[PDB]
């Protein structure tokens, strides 16, 4: 056995001398060798040498590609390491316990330093012995995961980065096992794609913040690994095709917007899709009359890429739209129109160029323009078809025709044709009837449900007419006068002409088709509002009528509202001219006619509060409704526009809510939807407004923090709590922008301590956002125990002491911490942070003692420790309130000795006692150990199944904190006895306590 | 329609479910399955299964089973209410041949429910839900459309190998011997390739067992096992991970198939036995010389067996004057 | 035979179309994508005439010339051969390689001083 | 056999729960004994296993028997009271032996200390549960127990 393991050894240091072409050779033998006897060491040199091989040629190979010193050559390095691979895994099968010993030696929350892109690779082709399939790629999956984690953590606090040297970290690795996957690694290439798999199927977005971050960051991996591995691997590239539609496919509904995204990219590889995998894309053609509406216009949008140099797989998908369009079969015709729909709007040559003995013959015809223009008229013919009926499908068409028109711009008159019948439909063309559009018509009796949305066949109509008359110019006229004599019979309507407030109840069918009715004329007013605006440029006879519009619109709104929405039809592009007019415009000729609109504040309101719609359209879905708003360059553009605006009016005149105060909630709302959606563009954005990114954020933020000095300058009862909040959101968000490395993150920090150290407010949400701003920033530049320290003083000051007859000297050190603040408030969110201070320090500890520099890494936690002993050691002399202080502080203290237990456990495993552990030895046992006993006591004697689960649950934190507190004292016994110094001298005897009832 | 309408038509056709013919099966079990919104799928799936009974014919089912492979192929939430109502169930006679085709149709077709059809399963043997008796009359009956997917069968019955019960066990070593009985020639020679796959492996436990399924399949199917003497023969070159115990067993297993049968078949693996064993015995490394007694004494008690020409007789006189000599 | 068409047809509607469905991936990076291909490395170790280095294939032996010089104008002062044969300093690697090597080994070059 | 003792329910028989009490009250008692021969017998075997089943008597106490108290507290309320103070003077010499063991630094014997002193802290705030259940929770009040050797010298 021993002798086993001395020649085995040997063998080991003579992998060096010898030549890597006689490696595999040497690695077969050694492997039978380790059957009859050590198999861990036989698996850990050879993986060892090889991570050394990779890091060395890593290192060796990054630079110019001049003459360079390469020991070896990638070419056959990556031959050796393939076959070496082979060689273990084929062990394996032969032998389980060589399998089961390679797990254990990977096995990971630790680093795992022995994971490399070597181990990574061997691994992964272990997973085609199916008795390890499942635990190996769990081992994967965990490593990632905590992997990503690590990454998060070090990334969060400046304390961990000065102390922790940078490291690879697992999803790196993968990526280029991927990589060196290239040089005919097939063996790889299976267990590569399952990995890739489970990350997403395990990690993808649920919407149906600690963990949501390595959750996104590992589900980005597996979408990294599939497509990489799609590229490079042709064998393989046909099973993820399949296994992504598999997932893509389906009317369960589940989110599958990653899932999504990867297909996107993976067929903007079309060659690549169509040479093997091409039979799927088109089984999923014929499954897509089945699907949910939702799920044909994302998977279509998703394959978009496939379709435009592809002809076939376009005649093939418009031989499935066609076949469902015709079949009886509903559900199947609402794709089959936002197939066509699909098609129409991003294609303008549609159109090409059987049984068992029948063949298709390649006939060399030239492309036919007029033979093409039929084909679409067909399709356009088709689909004016689709407009009688249900609304659902008439919606689609309102949204699709405007781009249509735009593409093909051969198709606008039968469009617009089509758009006049429609309106015709609903249009009463008596000069004085009133009112001129049938909303009884676009009710359906059978229960009543809406039939025509007449709010957007004008909007389509609309916009569609705006783009005849500046596009194709350089039945137009008609649709002008009707327009016209619309908007002239609707201002003169008194609302009693629409049949409306007489039930409006959503109960009664009376007051179903009275609710439906209000919004088809609210929607109604806001398309001609956009229509004068623009028609007769700027005159004042216009604007007129758009107030009038507008009033109409207010009034049915207001009778709506009390007796109790819908997105606005203005387009952003419209909002985004309508606001720069009125509030940014001085032409002389123009200024006449604005003030019709500007005097009106009602109007005032409305125009921004639909620009705030806009942004929150954008946040919570990622586009906005209107016409081009889908187009991430043109909702950039009006949020450029809008932003400016925005930043005028607020800072320019200060200050329902007001239109200054409006003007910050959208400005916040944009910050952060910039930022969240146009992260590489930020540079771009903050141009625009009106150096480098922190250079142009500083000026933005110094002009928002004169703002919150304004505020608090006034007095308390006139306090604007409303607008200080939001300025610190404002503020936070804007300083996410800053290089913590700059004078301008310093200068932001320094006045957020300033404001705290000296204002005084009694709003407790206020102090709360302030304090989460000054953590966050503090925690970037260096560790916040000093200032957690003080803080816990002016808590003690304030809420006095548990002890009655002692008395506590008000420090003072900030004013936002009064008497009000400083319980629930201050109190809770301090503990907050001195949990993360723990967690950072029991990283360390955790990284230190699977290492075994340790002396930086040991004084560092000795003196976060240290400093964090007395932020914990005022707070447990502190008269708390009886609530979730208490609670938390119980539960904070079970955090603080079991991290205090650690770091005695880990001398135990490196003492075979230095000063600065023991003098914090001592600390814990004369200010905190006898203090937590008085607290303990001082909580206790102070004073349905609901209540039964709440008596048992406060019975739980106070015996925790009893069992941390005796588990930290029992390994102090064990260090006292191992390092032969007596720390238990240090220690009073344990107090306990008795029950006694009266 | 109106959701409830559908609901309620749906109802009346499910009420006549064991009155209706066999050929209007496949399309009312389509209109069902297909006809089924998020939150009734429990339900709906839950009904069907003690609704649905399956007692031409042959023609009938292969059709009603292609329509439900076809509507499961894109619904995973589907399969999922399914084996939720096999678990729920808590009495073994309610369990069918109907509810376990299902489960392997399930595994062979969707892949994301590997695991939990398998976990399931488990727990089923265990608690003796899923018994021999039902396997037998499973593959009895029902091996047309399970021969589409022996893979996909031996894949879970390699799997329900590697456990720790004899329970679990047993059941992986029956889905084996049905496999090489229903299936046709090539099915078969993937059940003897995994059986060697089993005793070239390692695991104490697992050899044993894939040599009692080996000893099996040569006595019920001697002329199946004859075809498949070559992949047998191949676990020789493994011995050294191979205990004496199992050796003997190995050599039996072997020596039996062998002698089962005296056609032209048998007497080429016959000479074939003789020729490995010469050389064991004859060969330079005791450890192969002890394997060499013991295959041989094995084979001789074979061709002595009582059920013998005097040919017979000095053969099995001449095989042991060698190993006398040896 | 997929497709076949003249230079200055791809112009053309029928033929762009006919040219997307036939162009193959290995084409498309080059033409369209822009992107460069592999640079080949052959491997060669320094020795003294009585330490492996990769570099371009078109990499001239003057290059090699300089390398050594700064380890010990250039080209006046050393002398490279291999094979037992000078080597010309404005000859690349891969001439060396194919023609004067004569062997199925790694490339060897011999420094020496002029 | 004092976890095979079931609390019942509140709606069972009045004098079902009166033989529960007094059953509740000879395991104590015994226990009492035990506990009380480690004076003399304070040998190290001796010990561990006081330490490490005493501790399980506790655990079945706080999961058996106060349930049990928790429905029979107003109608038995001398006899409850008393079921505790005489339980309370073992849980003191649990406590006493948990700092003799944690004095003498024996590593066999502070293993057990830290899950003793949970549980037995663990029993005050059940207690205090009991009488928040019964609206008596102004009556529970602590106090910081002496500490005392095996044999009851005070250790100060």
């Amino acid at each position: 056995a021993e002798e086993v393991e001395f020649v085995v050894e040997k063998a080991l240091s003579m992998f060096s001398k010898m030549n890597l072409q006689e490696i595999p050779p040497l690695v077969y033998q050694l492997l039978v060798l380790s059957s009859k006897g050590s198999r861990k060491s036989v698996l850990e040199g050879i993986i060892a040498f090889f991570s050394a091989l990779d890091k060395q040629h890593n290192e060796e190979q990054s630079g110019d590609e001049l003459l360079d010193v390469v020991t070896v050559p990638s070419g056959e390095l990556r031959h050796v390491e393939g076959t070496i691979i082979l060689h273990i895994v084929f062990a394996i099968k032969l032998d389980y316990e060589l399998g089961r010993e390679l797990v254990k030696h990977l096995k990971v929350g630790d680093s795992n330093n022995n994971l490399s892109p070597f181990s990574i690779a061997l691994l992964l082709s272990v997973t085609r012995i199916q008795r390890f399939q499942d635990q190996v790629l769990d081992l994967l999956k965990t490593s990632v995961v905590k992997s990503f984690k690590d990454l998060q953590l070090l990334q969060g606090s400046k304390f961990l980065q000065n102390l922790v040297p940078h490291r690879s970290y697992v999803s790196t690795m993968i990526l280029e096992v991927v990589k060196n996957s290239v040089h005919s690694w097939d063996h790889v290439t299976q267990g590569l794609v399952e990995l890739g798999f489970i990350l997403m199927d395990s990690y993808g977005p649920k919407k149906v913040s600690l963990s949501r971050m390595p959750n996104q960051h590992a589900c980005k991996l597996g979408a990294n690994i599939l497509l990489e591995t799609f590229k490079i691997h042709e064998m393989i590239r046909q099973e993820i095709l399949e296994q992504v539609l598999n997932r893509v496919v389906t009317r369960a509904s589940s989110p599958i917007s990653h899932f999504l995204d990867l297909l996107s990219n993976i067929v903007m590889y079309a060659p690549l899709v169509l040479q093997s995998c091409s039979s799927k894309v088109t089984e999923a053609f014929d499954y897509l009359s089945f699907l949910p509406l939702q799920t044909v216009q994302r998977l279509l949008k998703a394959v978009q890429p496939l379709l435009k140099v592809s002809m076939s797989m376009r005649d093939c998908l418009i031989l499935v739209l066609r076949k469902a369009m015709f079949a009886n079969q509903l559900d199947a015709r609402k794709s089959a129109v936002a197939g066509f729909l699909l098609l129409l709007k991003n294609f303008k040559v549609l159109g090409s160029l059987l049984s068992v003995s029948q063949v298709h013959v390649d006939v060399h015809s030239h492309y036919n323009s007029v033979a093409n223009e039929t084909f679409c008229l067909e399709i356009m013919d088709s689909l004016r078809r689709c407009l009688s009926q249900q609304a659902d499908v008439r919606l689609m068409l309102y949204e699709g025709f405007y781009d249509v028109l735009r593409r093909n711009s051969q198709l606008a008159n039968s469009v617009m044709q089509t758009l006049l019948s429609q309106l015709k439909q609903f249009y009463e063309p008596k000069p004085d009837l009133l009112p001129p559009l049938k909303l009884e018509a676009c009710i359906l009796t059978q229960k009543i449900s809406l039939q025509e949305p007449l709010d957007y066949l004008l909007c389509c109509i609309q916009h569609c007419l705006a783009w005849y008359k500046n596009t194709v110019i350089p039945f137009y006229e008609d649709l002008d006068d009707i327009l016209e004599s619309i908007t002239n019979r609707m201002i003169k309507s008194e609302l009693e002409d629409f049949e409306l407030s007489a039930d409006f109840s959503q109960s009664t069918s009376i007051g179903i088709k009275n609710n439906i009715c209000a919004f088809l004329v609210m929607g109604v007013c806001e398309v001609l509002i956009e229509y004068n605006f623009s028609i007769s440029s700027f005159s004042k006879n216009r604007f007129e009528d758009i107030l009038s519009l507008f009033m109409c619109y207010k009034k049915l709104s207001d009778i709506l509202n009390e007796k109790a929405t819908s997105d606005s039809l203005l387009s952003m592009k419209f909002v985004s001219s309508l606001l720069t007019a009125l509030f940014r415009d001085s032409i002389q000729s123009h200024q006449e006619s604005l003030s019709v609109l500007r005097s009106s504040n009602e109007f005032m309101r409305y125009a921004v509060n639909v620009a705030l719609q806009k942004v929150q359209q954008l946040k919570e879905t990622g586009h906005v409704s209107g016409p081009d708003g889908q187009n991430p360059e043109k909702i950039f553009q009006n949020l450029c526009d809008i932003t400016r605006v925005l930043l005028w009016r607020y800072t320019s005149i200060p200050t329902g809510k007001s239109i200054s105060l409006l003007c910050l909630e959208g400005l916040q709302k944009i910050f952060s939807a910039v930022q969240q959606f146009y992260q590489p563009k930020i540079q771009q954005f903050l141009r625009a407004l009106d150096v480098s990114v922190t250079q142009r954020t500083a000026f933005q933020i110094r002009q928002f923090q004169r703002s919150l000095l304004n505020l608090l300058s006034s007095q308390e009862e006139d306090f604007n709590s409303k607008e200080a909040l939001l300025l610190v959101t404002v503020l936070t968000s804007l300083s996410k922008l800053l290089e913590p490395s700059s004078p301008q993150f310093v200068q932001m920090l320094s006045w957020t301590s300033k404001i705290c150290k000296e204002n005084s407010r009694e709003d407790a949400l206020f102090c709360k956002s302030l304090m989460n701003l000054l953590f966050s920033l503090h925690v970037s530049y260096k560790s916040p125990v000093i200032l957690l320290r003080d803080l816990s003083q002016d808590i003690h000051g304030h809420l006095g002491d548990i002890d009655q007859d002692v008395e506590v000297e008000k420090t003072n050190h900030f004013a936002i911490v009064n008497l009000r603040t400083a319980a629930p408030t201050v109190c809770l969110l301090v503990l907050s942070q001195a949990e993360k201070v723990l967690e950072e320090v029991d990283w360390l500890i955790t990284k230190l003692k699977g290492q075994v520099p340790n002396q930086p890494v040991e004084k560092a936690i000795i003196m976060q420790l240290g400093t964090l002993l007395t932020f914990f050691h005022e707070l447990v002399q502190t008269a708390l309130p009886s609530g979730s202080c208490v609670d938390t502080l119980l539960k904070d203290l079970c955090k603080m000795y079991t991290t205090l237990t650690a770091l005695v456990r880990y001398y135990l495993q490196v003492c075979q006692i230095p000063k600065n552990m023991e003098k914090l030895v001592k600390l814990s046992g004369s200010h905190l150990t006898p203090l937590c006993y008085s607290f303990i006591s001082y909580v206790q004697n102070k004073s349905v199944a609901t209540a039964m689960a709440r008596v048992l649950r406060e019975t739980k934190p106070i015996p925790n904190l009893i069992f941390a507190i005796e588990q930290y004292e029992k390994f102090l016994i064990h260090l006292s006895k191992k390092s032969k110094v007596n720390l238990m001298q240090h220690m009073k005897l344990s107090t306990s306590r008795d029950f006694k009832i009266k | 329609l109106d959701p409830n309408f559908l609901l309620k038509v749906r109802q009346l056709v499910m009420d006549k479910l064991s009155s209706i013919r066999l050929e209007d099966l496949p399309v009312i079990i389509k209109f069902i399955l297909h006809s089924v919104t998020a939150m009734d799928t429990l339900e709906v799936i839950s009904e069907l299964r003690e609704k649905l009974d399956l007692q031409s014919g042959q023609s009938c089912i292969i059709l009603l089973f292609d329509v439900i492979k076809s509507a499961i192929r894109y619904e995973k939430t589907i399969s999922e209410a399914w084996i939720k109502a096999i678990e729920n169930t808590a009495s073994v006679s309610e369990h069918k041949v109907f509810d376990l085709v299902m489960l392997f149709i399930i595994y062979s077709t969707n892949t994301q429910t590997k695991k939990y059809i398998d976990r399931v399963l488990r727990n089923k043997i265990r608690s003796g839900c899923i018994q021999e008796q039902l396997l037998q009359s499973t593959f009895s009956v029902h091996y047309l459309v399970l021969k589409d997917m022996c893979s996909s069968i031996l894949s879970l019955a390699q799997s329900l190998l590697h456990s720790l019960d004899q329970s679990i066990i047993s059941f992986g070593s029956l889905l084996y011997k049905y496999a090489f009985k229903f299936f046709d020639t090539y099915c078969q020679q993937e059940v003897v390739g995994a059986l060697v796959t089993h005793i070239c492996s390692g695991n104490e436990a697992e050899v044993d067992t894939a040599l009692d399924v080996l000893l099996e399949l040569v006595v019920l199917n001697p002329s199946a096992m004859m075809m498949n003497a070559v992949f047998v023969k191949g676990i020789l070159d493994y011995l050294d991970n191979i205990s004496p115990q199992q050796i003997r067993k190995l050599f039996y297993v072997l020596s039996t198939l062998a002698f089962s049968k005296q056609n032209e078949a048998s007497s080429h693996i016959q000479d074939d036995m003789h020729l490995v064993i010469r050389k064991q015995l004859s060969s330079t490394v005791f450890k192969y010389k002890l394997i060499g007694i013991i295959g041989a004494v094995t084979m001789a008690g074979i061709m002595a067996a009582d059920r013998l020409s005097d040919e017979q007789c000095t053969q099995v006189t001449s095989l042991l004057q060698l190993v006398h000599s040896c | 035979t997929l497709f076949r068409l003249l230079c200055r047809d791809s112009g053309g509607e029928t033929e762009s179309m006919l040219l997307n469905e036939t162009v193959p991936q290995w084409v498309i990076d080059i033409t369209v994508d822009k992107n460069m291909p592999k640079f080949n490395k052959i491997p060669f170790y320094l020795q003294p005439h009585a330490d492996r280095l990769s570099a371009s294939d078109m990499l001239q032996v003057r290059k090699v010339m300089e390398h050594v010089y700064e380890k010990i104008l250039a080209e006046e002062k050393i002398e490279l051969l291999c094979q037992d044969q000078v080597l010309d300093p404005n000859m690349d690697l891969r001439t060396v390689k194919h023609f004067i090597w004569k062997s199925g080994g790694d490339l060897t070059l011999h420094y020496r001083q002029k | 056999t004092v976890k095979k003792i079931e609390p019942g329910t509140a709606a069972d028989s009045q004098q079902i729960h009166e033989e529960k009490l007094l059953y509740w009250n000879m395991a104590v008692r015994d226990f009492s004994i035990l506990i009380n021969l480690i004076k003399v017998f304070d040998s190290h075997p001796v010990l561990h296993v006081c330490l490490k089943y005493g501790r399980l008597f506790v655990e079945a106490f706080l999961k058996q028997c106060m349930p049990l108290l928790d429905f029979s507290f107003r109608k038995h309320r001398e006899d409850v009271l008393s079921l505790l103070e005489t339980f309370q003077l073992d849980t003191r010499l649990l406590h006493h032996l948990c700092g003799h063991s944690k004095i003498h630094q024996d590593t066999r014997l502070t293993q057990h200390v830290p899950l003793l002193k949970k549980t037995l802290e663990l029993l005050v705030c059940r207690v205090k549960a009991m009488l928040t259940l019964n609206n008596c929770r102004e009556a529970f009040w602590l106090g910081n127990l002496k500490n005392r050797d095996l044999q009851g010298e005070e250790i100060k």
